[PDB]
């Protein structure tokens, strides 16, 4: 129930025994997403400043705000 | 650009070849004795044979013997170590005299010692808990190392670690991405911060985005860092480290100068004995200047003996403009210069003398050029007239008011009505001294 | 090519005083030269601190200035060995606002008398071949090897702390000590390091020790009265004997200390050696420090300390009085003085010639005339610095005997005092505060 | 300081520990029991000193009131005081405590 | 062995039964009035029925004024605390000059105190907290395995703390007082050093008795301790008091409501007889160093009834007072004090009785000298002073060893003589070359 | 048997001072001899502080040194009586590194006053018999006195401060219904029986549970100090707290003043007495007329021995050592020498005090000693005296040990004649 270390002359081993829970999980990065996020107004497109929930759509600035709560 | 100071047109002392000194080299003019005294100075400076040397420098104000010694810095470079110091700075309220002439001596000297680095850093692609087979009785599975990876613009590369470190791992926060820093020899893992690219997904997030870094993973690379003695010094006075509740408290309370015993010198001498024999690092000489010595308390001219007389003494220049005085702590004793005669016999003084007016008239023409100021023949002629009936300095002062008001004037150079208005405007200390005596009733 | 913290100076020729067996004085020995009288008295002085059987006593030392009054003291100095400990003061040194000048005198005389200690220690010293833990308190092994024999050991709790806490792993030379606790690890071996992982650190390499693993050593070591009042009166200060901030420390702690190392005296496991306190130009000290003096060298523990006096017939500071040698009465009758002869023409001679030895500056015979008159006319500080810048200038000119010109060369660069005073006269109207 | 190695071995003093410089090099004989003099900048012989020590030690005063309220903050104040001051001061942080 | 000291010689004042001073006694010779003058003041002391009592020694340098006050610290015994000063002492950056004079008479005055301890100590088998509700430690189960028997007891959450604090582990062996609250650690019991052939730890046999045992012990303590103790918490368990120990022990003021405070708790164990307390003698050496201002709270503190006698010493005559830069008073003290204090006259030594004193000296020396070189020393002596003939023993034994002589002879004082210069004869050189000076 | 911390001192041998209704002072009474004058307005002085119905106002007093004004002052503190604010300081006191003359010598106005308040506050009492415990945790314990006996209940806090604080059977204690703490007075005859053993009390009488009255007195420089320092016990016990800003002690000046109008607590002047005024700083002469200007201030008496001399700081001679400022601003009491009468009846009543038995012919000649030198002397001369009489086994003083006495120590006019004598081989003459 207790784990070992042993090292010696010719590599290291860290072994557990059965009881113990495993501690090591294989973790790998996600494919990253390809297209980034775009503004409501398409001549504006940029990464979105933030969301609308009124209007249900992401937009960068009050400017094409004006737009797209006037659109909608 | 720079800010132009009064003494930045002397960029040194010009020596020749033979040792002679030049008339005119480096914008200094005459003073060739001096310069040539000066000149077999940083030979000694250079040579490194001599050690609590100490040289005096006397004269009339405005002699220039300051452009001198901070010319030697200019003629020396940037290897050798050089630290004016006034003798003003000298009292103190919390660090004692002793302790700051001390501190001083550890100032002017220094050492340069070379190291190698080896870093690992870039982006995480993957982290995996390498298994090798060894099934055992005694304990039922087994874990030989751990691989890291990490990808870099310039390449990508996979590590194979002991499973120790994926103790500490697993012990501070690490994710995906996440930009570290682990060094090979120290073996220790930090964590940077989360990459720049994971940034466009969340609109908030408390973490701050570090870009990747742009280089190989490997990183070896050998600096060679200059640190003083007197630096020594201060990390050996004080613990950097705030592991401590004492080191974490006393850096809470306000630093303070401490008196540094001299058991802490005598171990920086012998480790730095040490690395000498060992020739990993370089040790130089510094060079200390002193101005207006002559303020110096009696205290403090007698322990400049005890302190010159040792053998770790950096040399040291010492700057008088005043002839005999009453040395300041007594008030019956009269000394020449202003210092004892039992320092004063130590000191290798130097004699200074005023210029002639034709100097004073090169001399203004060397800073004109140097402001970037233009003056005309006969202006150039009354102003060394006025420079010689009362200073030089006061005709150096005199340049700027006419080339502004000459540039408002609309005139590119300067004019003896331009000279004249300013000289009419603006009184010397002589003048305004006499005129001073008239209404003194009145003051 | 190599230069070390410590370089040329004054009084850093002398090797020694120079003496010989029957203590009478050599004229030429051991860096000094003349003055038999004082070289005679500092040999009295040198045996009677190595017989160190008598404490509480004072030696002045008086002179012209230029006499080496200072020469003897470093003489003294360097020929009382390294064992014996040496403290060099100045009375502006003591000064200090954070501290009282009589408790700085405290440390003075609590610094030089030296304590010498003697620690007999078993140490494990040996090569690693693996290292194993088990955690569930931590129980693990350690199997170390050594060209004469290959041991195995249990390592305890605060064993594994110890190395876990170092960093240790299978591979590197050790030092393991059981009374003490503590490990250091000194290298890595070449065969066992030659494999490593894929981590690549390269530090150091130390090869297989040979012999018996668990040896015993003796280590000296030398604690200074003044270092454990501060170590005990700070409570665990460990760092305020680098940093200074102690002062004004209990004199109830001070003689508990003196009673306790007098016990170990008794027990004969730490021993007391006397040492040595140099003032220079004393005659600068407050009288109330000359009053704290007097009464405070009656004590058992207060060394023999020896003074200088430059002057003399001159009013203490802090009294409007005069006074011999700037000391009061009780003081200057209170320890004993030592007239120092001035030198004369045949030992300036000599003196300018251990320079030639000493600097390495070959000299021509013509260069001792005129070098050795400038000695009789001006000081023979000023004759050393005329012989180091003419080696300078000598160098200038690529010569390799010196040459008078070269001496005149320096001779027009720099100036006496006197001849400093006499432009100083002369453009004194000129100058601040004539 | 803690990038380089050497760097950090140029700085001994520690707060935690005693530092001495005595031993600069060491001198090994070799024998069937072998004596070396120590070395380098590690010394630090705690046994002999601090012996000495205090002859009385006295408690803080405490201030007694005619309230409940006053009992609590007296309670307090010399129990734990704060929780994360105290468990802070001991560990050196409350992370550090959990930790 | 021991090292010597110019007064070690000196074994007290040298006094018959009758009081009366015999010629040569515990080392001391002359001063028959003066001894006889002092056998009175021990008397006094011994006694202890008074206090606010000054004595001043008045005497040229040299006398033996300090070889009186040492002298009758060595004649009152080691039981009577004695406190030598001097003026130059009063001078502190940390505190008033005032509070020096002040703190003086508080550490001059002695205590014996007898305390009555309870002690419970021995090998720990098991140790467990409780646990309660506010998850809070209420109390501590600990049991104690000795040689006699095994006991189990239940500890405080202060003492616990103490216990965490001092990293205390199941098989240790501990000392725990009651009354103090302080918890110590012996160390680990040899028993279990077996299991590892390798332990960073200490380990310590078993002790025997039993558990619990009451002691009494008898300790010495100064008011001043008591007083420095009162003054600053730097002992006990609390986490202020440990971090309070961290920190730098400057000295600070103490106020004269604790120092009321002592007085009535000393005097309340007084009036339980549990505590003895004994006077003390403050001894003020160089006092025409001392201030007018510390003479001026010396009024007040000489006239104070808890002031433990104070002896004086003045090796000067008419002198300015210190801070008045006008007036001058006889012997640097003011009329004021010098009127309080009283005064005791000493006389020069007589030429017969300097050999006397350069005799037994070379004698404490060790060193043996004949005739001759006794009579020469003391004629010198005369010529010049006392000092430097007590000066002139231990050179000249040296030149003795250097020649191999049994005794030191005519030409090795006289060479001794020669190298050293006496004050007079540098004096007068220092006329001649005063000039180069 | 037993040596208390206080001994014989100079003003010790005097309890209180004798006076009269009609303020007529007695030639010899409560150890005091003579003065009829001073003691006559020091007891108008003791009258008016008595009174404390005015506030700042100073009196000065005058003489001689040796005219015992200084023991006619701490009589007048000892005949002040208890329960009343007094503070004695000396001049060169109030000089410090730590705190500055201004900070110290407004330190000494405050402690000088002082303010009493009184309380009521329900206090147990009694004998223990019995007590019982049961783990929340419920308990009952039985408090039994001479009158009556009870049985308690007992709740969480209360069965916490029980089961920190031990009691066993029979124990009289002390229980305060308000903190919570449990004290124990000590251990009954009866009870205590089948330890330490420390103390025994009685069981004690009256009521069980009493509400008492608390008449306290505290310090307006306490206060500030308390809540100045987050704590004022150890700030003022420790020394450490200075330069107070004046801006909390205006603050509590006005709270103070707002308790006087509640009238539910009352102000008590102190007496402040300063000790060898004629040397001391400008800055405090003149602090201490504005200081004295203040509208609550204590009344302070000074003591000046010397004369016209210049005072420090200043090439200036004042008159008595002190400025007209102050000089004007306070009145002045000037003591006579003592008579040869009266130098032989202090002998006498010195005599009495110090237990020592003398002849008329000792009386005799030390009252020449008297005449001649100055009475301090001869009161120094007695006390040496006694012992050598001890030392010649004799039951009564004589003249010839008196000689012994006067051979052994010398007056200082004495030692000045000789010190004249061997005054070129002493230093600095
Ligand atoms: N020979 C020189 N050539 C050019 N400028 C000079 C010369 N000597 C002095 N100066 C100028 O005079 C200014 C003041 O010099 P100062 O420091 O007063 O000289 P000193 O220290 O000799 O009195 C400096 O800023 C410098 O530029
Ligand atoms: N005995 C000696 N042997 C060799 N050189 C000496 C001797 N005495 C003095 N000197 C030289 O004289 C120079 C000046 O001595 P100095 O320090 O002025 O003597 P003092 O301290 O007596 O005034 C020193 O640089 C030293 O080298
Ligand atoms: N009567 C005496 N008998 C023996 N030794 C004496 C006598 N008087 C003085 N001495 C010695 O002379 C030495 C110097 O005395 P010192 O302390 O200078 O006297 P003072 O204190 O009066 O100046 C002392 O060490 C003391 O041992
Ligand atoms: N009324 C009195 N009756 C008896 N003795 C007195 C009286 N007043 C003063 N003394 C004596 O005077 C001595 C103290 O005098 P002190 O107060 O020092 O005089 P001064 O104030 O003039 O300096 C005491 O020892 C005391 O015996
Ligand atoms: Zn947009």
């Amino acid at each position: 129930p207790m784990v070992r270390y042993c090292s010696g002359a010719q590599g290291s081993t860290l072994s557990f025994p059965p009881g113990v829970p495993a501690p090591t999980a294989v973790s790998q990065r996600p494919s990253p997403s390809g297209p980034p996020p775009r503004c409501s107004v398409p001549g504006c497109p940029h990464p979105r400043r933030y969301a609308c929930s009124r209007t249900g759509q992401a937009l960068c600035s009050l400017q094409c705000y004006r737009i797209n709560l006037q659109m909608r | 650009t720079q800010r132009i100071a009064s003494h930045s047109h002397v960029k040194g002392l010009g020596l020749d070849e033979s040792g002679l000194a030049k008339q005119a080299a480096s914008g200094l003019v005459g003073q060739e004795n001096a310069r040539e005294a000066c000149g077999v100075i940083v030979e000694l400076i250079k040579s490194k044979k001599m050690a609590g040397r100490a040289v005096l420098l006397a004269g009339p104000p405005g002699t220039g013997k300051t452009a001198l010694a901070l010319a030697i810095a200019q003629e020396l470079g940037s290897k050798v170590p050089f630290c004016p110091m006034v003798g003003s700075e000298v009292y103190s309220t919390e660090i004692k005299k002793t302790e700051v002439l001390m501190e001083n001596f550890r100032r002017a000297i220094g050492l340069r010692i070379k190291e190698t680095k080896e870093v690992y850093e870039g982006e995480v692609t993957e982290l995996t808990p390498c298994e090798t087979e060894n099934p055992m009785g005694g304990y039922g599975k087994t874990i030989s190392h751990v691989i890291i990876g990490l990808k870099t613009a310039k390449g990508t590369k996979q590590l194979k670690l002991d499973p120790s470190i994926f103790e500490s791992l697993q012990k501070e926060r690490v994710e995906a991405g996440d930009v570290i820093y682990i060094e090979a020899n120290s073996g220790a893992v930090k964590r940077q911060g989360r990459c720049d690219t994971y940034a466009t997904e969340f609109d908030l997030e408390a973490e701050e985005y570090v870009p990747l870094p742009k280089g190989d993973v490997h990183k070896k690379k050998e600096i060679i860092q200059d640190v003083t003695l007197h630096d020594l010094d201060v990390a050996n006075a004080r613990p950097q480290g705030g592991q401590d509740i004492l080191s974490m408290m006393g850096q809470l309370m306000k630093p303070k100068k401490t008196e540094i015993t001299d058991k802490l010198r005598g171990e920086i001498n012998k480790v730095v004995n040490k690395y000498i024999d060992q020739g990993i690092a370089e040790l130089v000489p510094g060079v200390l200047f002193v101005d207006e010595v002559h303020m110096l308390d009696i205290e403090c001219f007698t322990y400049l003996h005890r302190a010159l007389e040792s053998s770790i003494a950096p040399i040291v220049i010492f700057a008088s403009n005043r002839g005999n005085c009453v040395i300041r702590g007594t008030e019956d004793i009269t000394s020449p210069h202003g210092i004892p005669l039992d320092l004063l016999d130590r000191v290798m003084i130097i004699r200074t003398m005023l210029y002639t007016p034709q100097e004073m008239k090169q001399i203004i023409k060397i800073r004109a050029q140097t402001e970037g100021i233009n003056i005309s023949e006969e202006a150039l002629n009354h102003l060394g007239e006025i420079g010689t009936k009362t200073t030089l300095r006061y005709s150096v002062q005199l340049l700027t008011p006419a080339n502004l008001l000459a540039k408002i004037n609309g005139k590119d150079s300067i004019e003896k009505e331009h000279v004249e208005e300013i000289s009419e405007l603006f009184y010397d200390a002589k003048s305004s001294a006499k005129i001073l005596a008239d209404q003194q009733d009145k003051y | 090519d190599v230069t070390r913290i410590e370089r040329i100076g004054a009084h850093s020729h002398i090797r020694g005083l120079g003496l010989d067996d029957a203590l009478e004085p050599r004229q030429a020995s051991q860096g000094m030269v003349g003055q038999l009288a004082a070289r005679r008295a500092a040999g009295v002085v040198l045996e009677m601190i190595r017989e160190g059987k008598i404490a509480g006593r004072a030696v002045l030392i008086a002179g012209q200035p230029g006499t080496g009054k200072t020469a003897i003291a470093m003489g003294m100095a360097q020929a009382l060995g390294p064992d014996t400990p040496f403290t060099a003061i100045a009375g502006s040194e003591i000064f200090s606002l954070e501290m009282s000048k009589t408790e700085a005198l405290t440390q003075a005389f609590r610094r030089s008398i030296g304590v010498r200690i003697k620690e007999e220690t078993e140490i494990i010293e040996g090569e690693v071949v693996e290292i194993q833990i088990d955690r569930p308190s931590k129980v693990g092994k350690l199997t170390l090897k050594t060209t004469e024999m290959e041991t195995i050991y249990d390592l305890g709790t605060k064993m594994i702390e110890s190395l876990t806490k170092d960093k240790v792993q299978a591979g590197d030379v050790i030092t393991i000590d059981k009374a003490t606790g503590k490990i250091s690890k000194l290298g890595r071996s070449f065969t066992r390091a030659r494999d490593y992982d894929a981590m690549g650190s390269q530090t150091k390499f130390v090869q297989c020790p040979d012999g018996e693993l668990q040896k015993r050593k003796e280590v000296v070591h030398t604690v200074s009265l003044h270092e454990i009042d501060v170590i005990n009166s700070r409570t665990q200060g460990f760092l305020a004997l680098f940093s200074g901030d102690t002062g004004e420390i209990k004199s109830e702690v001070r003689e508990q200390i003196n009673a306790k190392v007098a016990e170990w005296r008794e027990e004969g496991k730490a021993e007391i050696i006397p040492g040595v306190l140099f003032i220079d130009e004393v005659h600068m000290l407050d009288i109330e420090s000359f009053s704290f003096l007097n009464r405070a060298l009656e004590s058992d523990m207060a060394p023999v300390l020896i003074m200088a006096t430059n002057r003399g017939i001159t009013r203490i500071r802090g009294t409007s009085y005069q006074s011999p040698h700037g000391i009061p009465i009780d003081l200057l009758d209170r320890l004993l003085i030592v007239s120092t002869t001035p030198y004369s023409e045949k030992d300036t001679k000599q003196i300018l010639r251990i320079r030639c030895e000493e600097e390495d500056v070959e000299m021509s015979e013509d260069a001792y005339t005129v070098l050795t008159r400038i000695g009789l006319e001006t000081s023979l500080r000023y004759a050393i610095q005329l012989i180091t810048a003419a080696s300078l200038v000598c160098r200038k000119r690529k010569g390799t005997e010196v040459q008078v010109d070269d001496i005149k060369r320096v001779y027009s660069l720099f100036l006496d005092e006197s001849r400093s005073t006499q432009y100083m006269k002369e453009y004194q109207d000129a100058f601040l505060f004539n | 300081l803690c990038s380089c190695p050497l760097l950090k071995s140029l700085v001994f003093s520690s707060h935690c520990k005693a530092v001495s410089g005595y031993s600069d090099q060491v001198v090994h004989q070799r024998r069937s029991a072998t004596s070396s003099l120590r070395r380098c900048l590690l010394t630090e012989l705690p046994s002999f000193l601090c012996v000495a020590s205090p002859r009385v030690t006295a408690v803080p005063l405490d201030s007694y009131c005619n309230d409940r309220s006053a009992e609590y903050e007296r309670r307090v104040l010399k129990e734990g005081g704060s929780l994360a001051a105290k468990q802070c001061l001991l560990n050196g942080a409350p992370e550090l405590a959990a930790d």
